[PDB]
């Protein structure tokens, strides 16, 4: 949920600055001491900011933060592509050991370069087929922006049955990952003469190719 | 250096039971440090759970204080979290972390606070106060004062790793781990891509290695996906030139590990 009000997303282009508010009561943001935190998804957040103003240990002067009433603000300078995360304030509410979030802003820094997806593919093991499974599995990463679509081939059949597709994850670079997998019974992957897993990425296509003759 | 702090508890928990998280301090300075606990569901934002200081004081959430109990072990450097009768609503990812509590004296604008007075002595005992009638205050009662209002600090300076929570009423299924190479796609690439798949497994998450940790450079390992099975798979991959090589991979709720075996040959 989150009790301090943030926007939901905010973008900055690339070496430019960006700021992000974050709305409380006289009783919370009000009293002052805000703090500010920046989290990538599926880890642990960083202190950036606590006091209102003062930087946490070791965070570089490009953050800075402010506060004017019920109203804190925290501005990112000189945007690089790791600053893309989510940001988050805070504040005690009526006791040093009662604490209220706000409701995160996820950053977007624009102007990246375009980067097409590398693509792997791996055919079906000895151990999954010996249980009259094959999975193939299509590995894509290292793209940018995060958005792909992906199409099945075997034998020039296009396959949608049994795919299943993950969302674009961002990865550390700022690039983004996902993985998409065809599962099939042992059968049907021995019947034909290859498997393709194709990745559109902002027009392109990217394929590789694997043949059950050669892979097993 | 640093304090480094590592949740540990359960990854899975059954609705109304009790939820037992430890938080294990390592390499502070200090002899000891105030210890908070924050949780994120997914798709909500932080929520405040609480924590104890170094003197052995706890306070909590008011919304959840009914519902949790934080207890110390300094001999362990070890703070510990319960949280009763959970319900699918507390899955979340639980961090702990060092905490910055402090209660300040506010004063009016104008006003001075601290015992440094200025020619001026005897300013310490008021809260809040100005030595303004003309000349010097020697005395507490020659300075003007009002009473102080209150305002409290509360941040976080170090976070833990965070540990998955979920809580729910469904079975586990350790995965299937099965070795991949994409050798037969380029026979004579210089490189060999090896990898692993993590099949059909619940709940979340598992942990992927190559070579104990060894092989860190070059791995990437994928998010999971939900599949109609109702079971989730993810795989690893790593890049190598064209030894033996190993995936590692942990279910922490159904207490297994599997070191699979991959060939590099191609």
């Amino acid at each position: 949920q989150g009790v301090l009000t943030q926007p939901s997303s905010v973008s900055g282009s690339l070496g430019q600055r960006v700021s992000i508010t974050c709305s409380g009561s006289s009783s919370n943001v009000g009293r002052g001491y805000v703090s500010w935190y920046q989290m990538t998804p599926g880890s642990a957040p960083r202190t950036l900011i606590y006091g209102d103003t003062n930087r946490a240990s070791g965070v570089p002067d490009r953050f800075s933060a402010s506060r004017s009433g019920n109203t804190a603000t925290l501005t990112i300078s000189s945007l690089q592509a790791e600053d893309e995360a989510d940001y988050f304030c805070a504040s005690a509410e009526g006791s040093s050991s009662n604490a209220v979030f706000g409701s995160g802003t996820t950053l977007t820094v624009l102007g990246q370069p375009k980067s097409p997806p590398s693509v792997t593919l791996f055919p079906p093991s000895t151990e999954e087929l010996n249980g009259n499974k094959a999975t193939l599995v299509c590995l894509i990463s290292d793209f940018y922006p995060g958005s792909v679509t992906v199409v099945w081939k075997a034998d020039g059949s296009t396959i949608t049955r049994n795919v299943e597709t993950t969302r674009a994850s961002k990865q550390s670079n700022s690039k983004y990952a996902a993985s998409s997998y065809l599962s099939l019974t042992s059968s049907d992957w021995k019947s034909k003469g290859s498997y393709s897993c194709e990745v559109t990425h902002e027009g392109s296509t990217v394929t590789k190719t694997v043949k059950p003759s050669e892979c097993s | 250096a640093q304090v480094q702090l590592r949740e540990s508890g359960p990854s899975l928990v059954k609705p109304s039971q009790t939820l037992s998280l430890t938080c294990t301090a390592s390499g502070s300075s200090l002899s000891d440090e105030a210890v908070g606990w924050v949780r994120q569901a997914p798709g909500k934002s932080l929520e405040w759970l609480g924590s104890i200081d170094t003197g052995g004081n706890t306070g909590y959430n008011p919304n959840l204080k009914t519902r949790l109990s934080i207890t110390k072990d300094n001999s362990k450097s070890q703070v510990s979290l319960s949280m009763s009768s959970v319900t699918p609503e507390d899955s979340a990812t639980y961090f702990c972390a060092t905490v910055h509590q402090e209660t300040h004296q506010t004063c009016p604008d104008g006003y001075n606070s601290g015992d440094d007075c200025g020619g001026n002595w005897d300013c310490g005992t008021l809260d809040c106060w100005r030595c303004d009638w003309g000349g010097f205050c020697r005395a507490s009662t020659d300075y003007r004062s009002v009473t102080a209002t209150y305002t409290y600090e509360w941040y976080i300076d170090t976070w833990g790793q965070g540990l998955l929570v979920t809580v729910s009423s469904a079975s586990t299924t350790a995965p299937k781990v099965y070795p991949l190479s994409s050798c037969c796609g380029d026979k004579s690439s210089s490189t060999v891509t090896l990898g692993c798949l993590v099949s059909s497994y619940m709940p979340e998450p598992v942990t992927v290695t190559w070579n104990s940790g060894a092989l860190k450079s070059g791995v990437h390992t994928f998010p999971a996906v939900l599949q109609s099975s109702g079971l989730y798979s993810l795989s690893s991959m790593v890049t190598v030139p064209g030894q033996t090589f190993t995936c590692n991979v942990a279910h922490p709720a159904s207490s297994t590990k599997v070191d699979k075996a991959v060939d590099p040959r191609c």
